[PDB]
RNA sequence: ACUUGAAUUACUGGGAAGUAACUAGAAUAUGUAGUGUAGCGGUGAAAUGCUUAGAUAUUACAUGGAAUACCAAUUGCGAAGGCAGGUUACUACCAGUUUAUUGACGCUGAUGGACGAAAGCGUGGGGAGCGAACAGGAUUAGAUACCCUGGUAGUCCACGCCGUAAACGAUGGAUACUAGCUGUUGGGCGCAAGUUCAGUGGCUAAGCGAAAGUGAUAAGUAUCCCACCUGGGGAGUACGAACGCAAGUUUGAAACUCAAAGGAAUUGACGGGGGCCCGCACAAGCGGUGGAACAUGUGGUUUAAUUCGAUGAUACGCGA
């Protein structure tokens, strides 16, 4: 009885000119703090300039992406645009496990195509099971 | 042992709780069964499209080298699944020429026991 | 029996069709469990009755 | 009618029946 | 004295109407033989249970018991209970009509006789399935139950015994009158329409009824006969008697206690009844509390006093 959804549109980022990238800061952010997180992503980025742009962590957000979820736990597909939420959510909270020194070191993860894909993986060896449904 | 010329019978014995395929020659000798419960379902899934499909596959591709190549399948009882046991066994290989149902029912012959409260 | 002559798909939704309308994908859940003739006898006074109402 | 008035009926039916059992075999 | 009531006879028919004897198929169970390997079965999920000593599954044959899918139903028959695969024999009953026949031979019926669902009892067989009691598994705080796996009596047959049911149409049997509409069963008259008897359902007018309802198959208006009722509990109890192998059946009080029990309908309330909707109510996401130290509030314990009040949602950083 929610009746309508209005999806909140978004204004792309300077840096990169790209709309992913603002999703990714908004989920990044803390206490309402844009900046830095904009600022804690550059450095993540920039120290992944070791090894190509950002086009190498938007593929890595590729393999966290699921394709059907579990929830009599009937499995189902999720959506063709929340697969692009819940990768990042996935990625930005295994990112802050990693026993680094920074933000932007323990964010390196893109690298790990390493905790976010066992989250895929555990996730499709459990609605396997369940596939009678 | 058995001969495996090529005509046989798939006995699909189905109810509301299993179901069971028999790839058979046309003499009544077995030649390939297999299970929905067999097939690592043991649950409330074993009477399911899903699993009856599997069950059906898992011999499909037995009893096809063996010798087989015409079946007369013979559906037997309730039950989900009798559609998913021949449409993957006639997508795996073997032909079906016949979808004849030989469901049993009693002329008033035996008392039915004792209706579940 | 039900002997059905020979796509797939096609044939087995006739054979499918055909069993649910020659009456028996309900006939086994009603032997499945016993009634008794106290009971067979009254649900033809309460469907005939209503038949007649509804009319 | 209401079933209050037929109760009542079964437990001073079943409270005799039970006794006459119990007081069976007594000799 | 008479035929209109009643009964008999003649012709057309009618049915799961009875008793006895034969016979058929599907299905379940078991056994033998062939094939074949790891499950089968069950539940809201599991376990007990059967299985590598070859189960479940499939083919062929054999054995045995009970009940008769479709036809099949507000159908039909029977006084009621009740009666359902098919065939025969021995009976019984009913309806219509051109007959012929006797002439009130009729209705009801206390004592009484007969029949009388299921369960139960005795003796002798049979026993496939189901299954009281009972044994395990499961749920639960407990489960002597619901659920699951087995299972004795019983259910069946041949002689008997008891005589009880929500044995209900909760409406005794007759006869005669009083509006219609609409199906259907078996007859008659009909080339069809349609009409007239005998049964079986629904709507409804007048009329009855406290109302629900009934309403030509009356709970309508009359007459005859039988049974039963007189506040609730005690109580269908106690005592005596009759019947029965028994279980039990029939008849049937009192002392004592209360001012109430009860039927129909109305408004609200409620339901682990149904239908349609709403709310950060739930589903998704974020941040918390409950963990640690500090501040106030309150309960509790002490004090000469620890001022008073709210102490669910609607009190507890409240009056202040």
């Amino acid at each position: 009885r929610k009746r309508a959804a209005k999806k909140r549109p978004l204004l792309p980022d300077p840096r990169f000119n790209d709309q992913l990238v603002t999703r990714f800061v908004n989920n990044l952010m803390w206490d309402g703090k844009k900046s830095t997180a904009f600022k804690v992503f550059y450095d993540a980025i920039d120290i992944i300039e070791t090894k190509t742009s950002l086009e190498i962590w938007k593929d890595a957000l590729t393999n966290v992406m699921p394709h059907v979820e579990v929830r009599f736990q009937i499995p189902m597909q999720i959506r063709p645009d929340r697969k692009i939420s819940m990768a990042m959510k996935w990625l930005i909270l295994y990112a802050r496990r990693r026993n680094e020194k920074s933000m932007a070191q323990r964010l390196a993860s893109e690298c790990l195509a390493g905790a976010a894909v066992k989250k895929r993986m555990d996730t499709h060896k459990m609605a396997e099971a369940n596939k009678a449904f | 042992k058995v001969i495996v010329e090529s005509t046989g019978e798939a006995h699909i014995s189905s109810t509301f709780n299993n179901i069971i395929i028999s790839l058979t020659n046309k003499k009544g000798e077995v030649i390939a069964w297999s299970s929905a419960g067999k097939m690592g379902f043991r649950g409330s899934k074993k009477n399911t499209p899903y699993a009856a499909q599997m069950a059906a596959e898992d011999c499909s591709k037995v009893a096809l080298e063996a010798g087989l190549k015409k079946v007369k399948v013979y559906v037997k009882g309730p039950g989900n699944g009798r559609e998913s046991a021949i449409r993957s066994i006639h997508n795996g290989g073997i032909e079906v020429t016949e979808i004849i149902d030989v469901t049993p029912m009693p002329h008033n012959g035996c008392r039915p026991p004792k209706r579940r409260r | 029996m039900l002997i059905i002559p020979i796509n797939i798909d096609r044939a087995l939704k006739r054979y499918k069709r055909k069993f649910d309308k020659t009456g028996t994908v309900r006939q086994l859940r009603a032997r499945t469990a016993f009634i008794k003739p106290s009971v067979v006898k009254r649900a033809q006074i309460q469907k005939a009755a209503y038949i007649q109402t509804l009319k | 009618p209401s079933g209050k008035k037929r109760k009542r009926h079964k437990v001073a039916t079943h409270k005799r029946k039970k006794r006459a059992r119990a007081n069976r075999h007594k000799k």
